[PDB]
């Protein structure tokens, strides 16, 4: 039988709910076959490939497609081609919230630079003990949490000066 | 939990007699009954805490007749009105200030701690006090200071002499007591049982202590300053 | 309440049955029947403290063997004799007294908060103390600092440098380790983790203070005297 | 983007730690107006149709479709002609474990008689006035909760001897 769309608004809050533990992670730092065309992502794994590292989130927040008038003074995003707009947890139910906006981006170096081909999120994250920077490469997390979202994107360089923001949109059953 | 029960006639045949019958015993024997409620609730009344530290609205307890706060040593909150009855001779020593009483259980009946803190209407006067009592005997109250807010408290609006409460304070706009020309600053108050004072005062505006003391004439010293150039 | 039944042998007519049938059918539906009172009764049994803080009479609760007092996690409380006191591994650094452990519950069984208060008619002696525990963890033991009937403690016949608590008091009749010349006075004491001192006393005649130091591994200096003329 | 399997394996050891807040509730104890064909349910609602009572879920567990020969030995249930295993939270993973089990019986009257078309399962169910027992009738519930999983079906009937049991098994993403 049927999951209901406030059960998938509850499954975002709930993920939303984990913010605190939740990271950015980057890796395939080798190219490709097809360095044109990544290949399609496997839902199976547990890690990315030739992991780069691991960056705390700075945005975590439930999302839903924007509607004018009313939402003109609301959190506009831009993303994927489309206009959005952020909800808070207390509103979730009341907006119909059920995508949920991950965000961060690594300042230079903070990870070893290089280039990046796979994007993902973790939550339930731990590192080794006493390490509180939000920079963190493999060899200095303790526990992975789980991987909840991945993609495999063409490349991008990294360099001290630059900011490398990654993001996505994402829904609990994308499909229904 | 309900019987449905038909009185049984004359005119009845043994099958509505039978259905009565059935009726009395499955009400009896369903699952979860009235015997398997009452031997849970008797199993739950001997674990149960079977004596009151509140009223049955959650408020204070009364109390009997008295004399003394040591006549109340029943466990729980009690609470007091009246200036008219609020006499009674083991209080603490400072003024009327109005309070609610825990009284706290010991090994036995006879013997409680008792602890105090003050009512009725406005702010700052309050203490918090605790003491030991058994039989009828006990010891002295024992007071307890605390920071307002996480600061020294300010005092104004009095002369500074007429506070007799050791501890720290600011004091400020002082009707008198004060050094010459020294408006303000932190006052160190020390008293003893015989009556002996050593006032600290120190001058918030430059750093300097002025000392003055009590012994039992009435009067403080005048202000012994620090010393200087 | 009560039912009254007669037993049917096998020699009654259907009428004795009847009749024996219909007196339990009344007895189990009248008003206020054994099932609406029972009802009654799990109704308010609901709504009560359904452990024990006290015994059924109001006193102290009874305590298994415990090595050390973070052993005690039920809320409620327990009566501490002297002798029990000494041998407790996590007790308080003082003389031995006997104590009532009251516990606080918390988020958890693992932890608590413990208070303790000690029972004892000597104003000296009574203290309070409190702390927080976690598994086999705690803080240590605070000690709360008091006035007895709102003035600073008086100690006396002893050598002053013995005294070892931080805070202020009336000190007289000092055997010694006095300063020179001085008879009585208020006695300000600081002390810490590491066995430093700073002693300030002031003669209570004079108006003059004297300090004194001690080291972590030495007795006091004398006493230094304030700066005179 | 997407979510993973794992995601869900973990969503569904969060709904199973729910499971003491969670009760069977039926309802529609009048007719469709096809008795036979019911309308789909709508996953907008909030509680069931003419609401007969709520029932404590008799049993909460991760389950997954069973597979031979290696559950042949193990703790079989049968449901809709299928047949189902057991697993446990610190197993979902290795097991594959997506699936909640939610299972009440209605024994006899105690609920009120009489037939009902819809069956349903909330969450954070919470009944009023102190009261202990895993049969609810409207006027002693406090707060509903949340209506996770529910279905329109046939009508049924209910006298004093039959137990309706009701139960469902259940994914939080059924079709992505």
């Amino acid at each position: 039988a049927i999951a209901t769309y406030n059960s998938h608004v509850e499954l975002a809050k709930y993920l939303v709910s984990k913010a605190d533990s939740v990271y950015l992670t980057i890796g395939k730092s080798t190219p490709w076959s097809n360095e044109t065309n990544p290949p399609q992502p496997d839902e199976n794994a547990t890690v990315l490939q030739e992991v780069i590292g691991y960056k705390k989130a700075t945005k975590v927040t439930l999302v839903r497609p924007s509607k004018s008038p009313e939402d003109d003074n609301k959190n506009l995003i831009s993303y994927g081609n489309k206009s959005w707009v952020e909800v808070t947890p207390e509103n979730a139910k009341a907006e119909g919230a059920k995508w949920v906006y991950l965000e961060s981006s690594i300042v230079g170096d903070e990870l070893p630079l290089g280039t990046y081909r796979q994007v993902g999120f973790v939550m339930d994250l731990v590192a080794k003990s006493g390490i509180s920077k939000f920079n963190l490469v493999p060899s200095e997390v303790e526990s992975t949490g789980t991987l909840l979202f991945f993609d495999n994107k063409q490349f991008q360089n990294r360099s001290e000066q630059t900011t490398a923001k990654e993001r996505f949109i994402v829904e609990v059953d994308p499909n229904s | 939990m309900a019987l449905n029960f038909t009185t049984i006639t004359e005119n009845n045949v043994i099958r509505d007699l039978t259905t009565q019958v059935n009726n009395i015993g499955e009400e009896l024997t369903k699952e979860r009954n009235i015997f398997d409620i009452t031997d849970d609730l008797v199993y739950n009344f001997n674990k149960s805490q079977k004596i009151k530290l509140t009223d049955d609205k959650g408020l204070t307890k009364s109390y009997g007749n008295i004399t003394a706060l040591r006549d109340i040593k029943e466990p729980g909150y009690y609470y007091i009105g009246a200036r008219t009855l609020a006499t009674l001779l083991d209080r603490p020593d400072m003024e009327s200030l109005d309070v609610v009483l825990h009284v706290v259980p010991l090994d036995t009946s006879s013997k409680v701690v008792q602890h105090l803190y003050t009512l009725s209407t406005n702010n700052n006067q309050i203490k918090m006090l605790y003491r030991f009592v058994s039989g009828n005997s006990s010891s002295e109250w024992q007071f307890i200071q605390g920071l307002p807010s996480n600061k020294n408290a300010v005092i104004s609006g009095t002369n500074i002499l007429d506070i007799a409460s050791p501890g720290v304070y600011f004091v400020m706009g002082m009707t008198g007591g004060m050094p010459s020309g020294v408006s303000s600053g932190f006052l160190d108050l020390s008293v003893d049982a015989n009556d002996n004072r050593l006032a600290r005062l120190t001058d918030a505006e430059t750093g300097k202590e002025y000392t003055s003391i009590k012994k039992p004439t009435g009067t403080y010293t005048a202000w012994k300053k620090e010393f200087e150039p």
